[PDB]
């Protein structure tokens, strides 16, 4: 039968060929394929087709979903495509088409719709991975929420709280205060991995920080960025497959930007906040984002460069900083031309990365919406891509999801885990409603759970009745929590039994693979170039010609979303 | 008789030589296991006799059989075959290259798409270079080995072959004899040019920023003069 | 640079579009996709691309693989294609392009050929999954070696050894039988799976063997095989989740075919020698075929039909089942209806498997040479398929592979582990030279080790010396065969312990999913049709179309490879 | 030649029926393998010549080998003889009934007590039955199968089968043509009469008090029409 395209869309959500305005930006996702068979669509209700014997098997079955997300439009690097998601054990079971082979065409064989199967209908949402902010302050535990609130499911980083060293530097410092940490850990619903003080021109304390859990290593100028301090650090980096962080000497007082990259010699780093207003060499720290062996990332503050971006910086690096008021400007100079390059350099996928430096220089619940703003600021700007396909922006979408989501899984190593809507990955997904896409998420599943959501009133007829707001789900409860979260530790630490040893209940993974990440094995950030800066006009050169970008009056998922 | 297994091998070997024999007698056109045993026995009996050297064997051995004295597809199945047999100076290897005369047919075909040649390395920028081994004997360079790390024999712009490999199928070898000058086709490397290993001249990725320490590695182990 | 097409070929095999007769038959293989990059290709050997810090990585990865098999062409069900295999902990861990990202392009990432990688040749070889023979008797040990010799690595069925009971049926029957089998079963290099008794209208009897170990059972006419004891094994096989194989009432005692077809309810049910020669309800067993549920196979001496099958048959029916020289005939009027009509049925894709009826009415290394005889006989007589994309016979050679690898799977349970050449599988899979396929293997390779291959002269300078005959290799031996090898069990006795209880070395798996499969769920013989049987010719039509084959005066893969 | 453990075993076969060839030629009668191998290997002589087909075969070599040829008692040890040889049309097994002529000595021979019939199921109540295959395919009905059970395509007065089994050889079968009438001989069961499974209209004993259930049963599930 011949059923209204209009009416399909409303039941069913968008087919082949339809194209999603996300949030209300100018960047369009068009639907790649549709993994279903016209007619034999999954609907949740009264007399609809998960039912007993109908949509629903009455037929047991190894494969029975544990959880069946209907219709949904998946973004992600893999592709941006129309299908059924079956969780299963908290792992992405399978992705194509699911229900009951007994009375359903086309069903994919590891997708059976059961007795046990729980149904949340996808139809006309946006299903993508959970995000995994790199560049995080542990400086409070309140920094959870907002981050979950905003699509951010795992957080790598440091701190030991409040105190100084955590204010400036992502660092939990030595044995004890690792251990504290892991165990504090416990609480959360967010996935977290704790980085060691790398600043040490000393094996020992480098080994000791390793074996007790540590993730990997940030290297701050705080601690003395110096050549000798980042060849120790990576030496042991290299030794113990873990990975580094780099905030670079802004003052160059050991050496230049080359006599850092000399002392990197090749090896695998995450350089933190690129563009340089975060820290590092003053003002051609952003010519390293051209080098292959550099994973670089961007802090949300620069991301997107808009009129009011230097302003705020002038006084934001004060207050952060600690500094006199005696000093004024240097910054207004060197700042606008490093700024303006780096929304061009996400753009041309030169900069595989964006994350927060919560509480440091930047934002907690900002990383998913600002990414989102710069690559809408980019297309009103530069265009659509000629990398595309069709009448879509479906290659910068990739370009831009993969920033926040598998970019940074690859450079930390657990992309093996989580990063992606893949099968056999675990369930750390979103569901976001077109309208709301980039700024506020509707579910937040970690583990196959429903971990947290937006909710109406608890005394209501039903979820809907206002006021909805953020608040924790089931997931995040309990020790569904130790089923739901990852405490991600070194091979050396997860080998030793650091689990056991320190009674952490929650799921304990190594990271594996960090040194052998070079730009080559990003998504679809894998640009390299000729990067240099002017020293006397701060402007950016990408192989000798100019690189900059306009600053923006307004921004795309902003005020038309919040109150304040 | 203290039979050990490998003669208990050659019984059977022989015997199935005796067999095929009978049957080329009777007029029946040998299949493929008949045909190799055929041979191989003729390859036993002419070693036991002990007056045939091995290299008049391999030569008389070619076309030994026919292709109207075996079945269609028989030669092109067998290219070559290899019978080891005691000689009186001992045990030695007896290979024959085309022992069975070939015909059209060819069981495992394969039919090609096209005549036309495939572009290897496609879209790599192709460096020529002049190279000349200074050295006493010739030597081969592989399709993947990092150029500019080539034993010190070799004379060429070392700086020029920096991060690039020969242009060449891959697993073949370039030749340059003793005293031999060449003009080389060199391509970048491939991946990330992360260069491990080989003359340890590099040790990391052959970006502009290794270069000149490379270059001053090279000049120093005595491959750059 | 440019490489003569020749010469290409010569040193890494076919590539795109380039078409491989299959043996000395008529068929032929179109290689559909190549996974290398031009001028990336692996080659091992002296001076080659697999050495230190080239093709193979001097940088350690976490998918470091075990055994690389370069510049492979697959035919599988999945497609016919040229890629590399990678081999990792004993199973499948990547298919497409392997070597080292550092200095190559294209690499599969997961497909890290390293330090700890050992090389196989595949260049203008063929690999195919290993061979599954569903219908076992095991009479002789010595079936095992002339099995792994003809490309089967698993063997599912039954017996005690040279007892009428297992001359005549594929039975262990009861605990004591099972328990002394599955212990004997250990010295072996060849998977096994242990059917018992299903001749039963008892509940107690047929639990006993399931609990015991039994993957399943088999209702065998020598035992009575009516409509009572049809429905209580299957009815027992339902709660288990094991499969059910059946040889029918020949003399219809208790009812015809349809009384038959009624008991077992449209219930999972794996029909034995669809056609009945081998035996069966008079003359109609066939229309059996057309039910969906019912899940068919051939045995081996009725495929290809020969001037000499029905001759055959009308003498090795009374070796077989002992009978009177007084019976002289019915066989001679109701055979060459239904072996003629098993041929074109194998070909339109309604018989699923191909087995061989191992020293009990059928030959054990005979079911892969058989099969391609079939698919061979029938391309000459009937021509390409019609279903055919291009100049080649890839449908026909993905329906005719699937009759003994994935379709025997499937109807087992075993699907998850075994059957084809997929990501993640148990890597038991076979070499071929082209010019050998479908007759002489070179390789036979379990668990990811050698476990079986054609070898020269032990003495010998090299492995090519005359005489090359099949010997059993490392993986076969020691405690290496107890990795090699699985002894399949049902869910019950592998939850409950039976690996321990019985003390079993050899990997122990269940089998899952045998209940739920239909026709529908097979690979490329899904077809259904309403066949009919003439009463008084014999005569099988399909749909009231009259189905059969002329008898083959010569087969390919016979005459030319073997001495006897 | 890739020889398979099943070529391996005809090669030693085959060198068995070249010696037993030897002997006879040199006028010795075989014995019982000496016989089997001479006729085995002319069996797979002739499925190499792939001019003889398998029918012509397994007539050929009846009294192949003839009583005098042989040794006494050898034919009756060799009542008939298989060999599975590959053909033009692939392997296929020659089944042959009496290949050695045998004479008057008997190894194994049984010495009957009397020549008298053996009185089967003495004393046992013979019931006479007129049985009619209404169906249109032929079918038989073993020895200890419960009568009353039997294929709904009989038509018979099934009230005088309850309880009841063929008065026949134990292991034997009656056959039932497609339309053809029999007088059948029907035997009540032995030990407890307790009949469980077959078609499923009794499982229980078949006395009195079960009877009136099963002719319901057997009506209900068309036995009885
Ligand atoms: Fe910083
Ligand atoms: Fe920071
Ligand atoms: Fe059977
Ligand atoms: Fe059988």
């Amino acid at each position: 039968m011949k059923m209204k395209r209009q009416e399909y869309v409303n039941t069913y959500g968008p087919t082949t060929g339809d194209k999603v305005r996300l949030g209300d930006t100018d960047l369009w996702a068009e639907v790649e394929h549709d993994y279903t068979v016209y007619g034999e669509e999954l609907k949740f209700g009264a007399g609809k087709t998960i039912r007993e014997g109908m949509g629903q098997s009455n037929s047991p079955d190894e494969n029975t979903l544990d959880l069946v997300i209907t219709n949904a439009l998946i973004i992600d690097y893999t592709g941006i495509y129309k299908a059924d998601i079956g969780i299963k054990n908290g792992k992405i079971h399978g992705i194509g088409k699911a229900g009951n082979k007994d009375m359903q065409d086309g069903v994919t064989p590891h997708m059976v719709v059961g007795v046990g199967t729980e149904a949340l209908a996808g139809e006309g949402m946006i299903i993508t991975a959970g995000g995994i902010d790199s560049h995080t302050h542990f400086l409070s535990p309140q920094q959870f929420p907002t981050a979950l609130a905003n699509g951010v499911t795992t957080m790598f980083g440091g701190g030991t709280g409040p105190v100084d060293g955590t204010n400036a530097t992502t660092i939990t410092p030595g044995v004890w205060n690792l251990h504290r940490m892991l165990r504090a850990a416990e609480e959360y619903g967010m996935n977290v991995g704790l980085l060691g003080k790398g600043n040490s021109s000393s094996r020992a304390q480098l080994v000791e920080q390793v074996k007790a859990g540590a993730i990997g290593f940030k290297l701050h100028e705080d601690w003395g960025t110096t050549p000798s301090a980042i060849d120790h650090c990576l030496s042991v980096a290299d030794e113990y497959d873990v990975q580094v962080c780099i905030h670079t000497d802004t003052v160059n007082e050991a050496g230049y930007v080359d006599d850092t990259l000399r002392a990197m010699n090749g090896r695998a780093i995450h350089a933190y906040h690129i563009e340089g207003a975060g820290g590092g060499h003053s003002p051609d720290v952003i010519t390293m984002a051209g080098e292959v062996n550099i994973l670089p990332s961007s802090t949300t503050p620069t991301i997107p460069y808009t009129i009011n971006t230097v302003a705020e910086h002038l006084d934001m690096l004060m207050t952060c900083h600690h500094l006199d008021k005696r000093i004024r400007f240097s910054q207004s100079r060197i700042r606008p031309g490093s700024i303006a390059a780096e929304d061009t350099l996400h753009d041309m996928g030169v900069i595989a990365m964006t994350s927060s430096d919560s509480q440091a220089m930047g934002r907690a619940g900002e990383v998913i919406p600002r990414t989102w703003q710069t690559a809408d600021k980019n297309k009103k700007e530069f265009g659509r891509l000629t990398e595309e396909k069709g009448d879509n922006d479906n290659f910068r979408i990739k370009r831009y999801i993969s920033k926040y989501t598998i970019n940074p899984a690859i450079t930390h190593g657990v992309s093996e885990y989580i990063g992606s809507v893949e099968e056999g990955k675990i369930a750390d997904l979103v569901v976001w409603n077109p309208a709301f896409f980039g700024v506020k998420p509707k579910i937040i599943i970690k583990g196959g759970m429903v971990v947290f959501s937006e909710m109406g009133d608890s005394n209501a007829s039903v979820p809907t009745p206002q006021p909805v707001y953020y608040r924790e789900m089931f997931g995040h409860h309990g020790k569904a929590k130790f089923d739901t979260s990852i405490t991600f530790v070194s091979k050396v630490a997860y080998e030793n039994g650091i689990k056991e040893k320190l009674g952490l209940e929650r799921k304990v993974l190594p990271v594996k693979n960090c040194r052998n990440v070079t730009k080559k094995d990003f998504k679809f950030n894998n640009t390299t170039a000729k990067i240099t800066v002017n020293p006397e006009t701060f402007e950016v050169f990408v192989n000798g010609k100019l690189c900059t970008s306009k600053p923006a009056t307004e921004v795309a998922l902003a005020s038309r979303y919040t109150f304040f | 008789m203290k039979l050990t297994p490998k003669e208990q091998e050659k019984f059977l070997l022989y015997y199935a030589g005796e067999v095929a024999r009978k049957r080329k007698e009777e007029g029946l056109k040998l299949n493929q296991p008949e045909a190799i045993a055929y041979i191989s026995a003729h390859i036993m009996d002419e070693a036991r006799r002990g007056k045939k050297t091995v290299a008049q064997l391999m030569e008389e051995c070619v076309h030994f059989l026919k292709k109207d004295e075996v079945m269609p597809g028989v030669g092109n199945m067998v290219p070559d075959l290899g019978v080891e047999a005691n000689f009186p100076d001992g045990t030695k290897l007896v290979t024959v290259n085309w022992p069975i005369e070939p015909d059209d047919f060819k069981a495992g075909e394969i039919k090609f798409a096209s005549d036309k040649d495939i572009e290897l390395n496609a879209g790599k920028e192709i460096t020529e270079l002049k190279v000349t081994n200074k050295g006493p004997k010739s030597l081969h360079v592989g399709s993947h080995f990092h150029f500019f790390e080539a034993n010190r024999a070799l004379e060429f712009d070392r700086e020029k072959a920096y991060g690039k490999r020969l242009d060449i199928p891959s697993g073949n070898t370039l030749r340059i004899g003793a005293g031999e000058t060449k003009t080389v086709h060199l391509i970048p490397i491939g991946g990330s040019k992360k260069i491990i290993g080989m003359n340890g001249l590099l040790n990391g990725i052959a970006d502009d920023l290794h270069k000149q320490k490379a270059l001053e590695k090279a000049k120093h182990h005595g491959f750059i003069k």
